[PDB]
């Protein structure tokens, strides 16, 4: 029936909108998280060097 | 008869869809020119001349009443069809039944987010 196809289109369109919204906010979160993880590398290296060379 | 004497009456039409089909048969065999979905142009006047007879009279006329519950069957959910849209426009409210709710275990199977009555509130009791 045409109504079954049309109601399935409206539902799938709502899911597409929902998935795109979550993808972009996660993209924005990744851009910061990747930089944040990289920003702590010098601290993680310095602490590992002092604890290892002291122990 | 009951309305004209001050009493209350209820009238149910088991299916107006088969009644429209019966009129289509007579009109095509009598050679009246067809229209939308092969039906005669006269078909809105057929159901409106019927359903407008259900009314609540004034106190000077006796205060009597007649309420109607016509029924229509839709092919594969097509509410946009000729006879369905025609009778949806005549009535004071519609109850929509879904084949989907019925197999899912919502047993009376009424679409409460689509069904409507204009008289709602005025018809009910204060409680």
């Amino acid at each position: 029936s045409l109504r079954d196809i049309k109601t399935r289109i409206n539902a799938t369109k709502k899911t597409s909108q929902i998935t795109k919204a979550m993808e972009m906010v996660s993209t924005s979160k990744l851009n910061r998280a990747e930089q944040n993880a990289k920003s702590f590398v010098p601290y993680m290296e310095k602490i590992q060097e002092v604890v290892a060379n002291v122990a | 008869y009951f309305r004209d004497k001050g009493k209350h009456a209820l009238v149910v039409y088991d299916d107006l869809s088969k009644h429209a089909v019966a009129y289509r048969q007579i009109s095509l065999l009598l050679r009246r020119p067809p229209g939308r979905e092969a039906y005669p142009g006269d078909v809105f006047y057929l159901h409106s001349r019927l359903l407008e007879r259900a009314a609540k009279l004034s106190d000077e006329k006796g205060g009597g009443s007649l309420t109607a519950l016509p029924i229509i069957e839709t092919q594969a959910g097509d509410v946009s069809a000729y006879i369905p849209t025609n009778v949806i426009s005549i009535t004071d409210g519609q109850i929509y039944l879904e084949s989907d709710l019925f197999y899912s275990g919502i047993r009376p199977a009424i679409n409460v987010g689509l069904s409507v009555s204009r008289v709602g509130g005025a018809a009910q009791i204060k409680a």
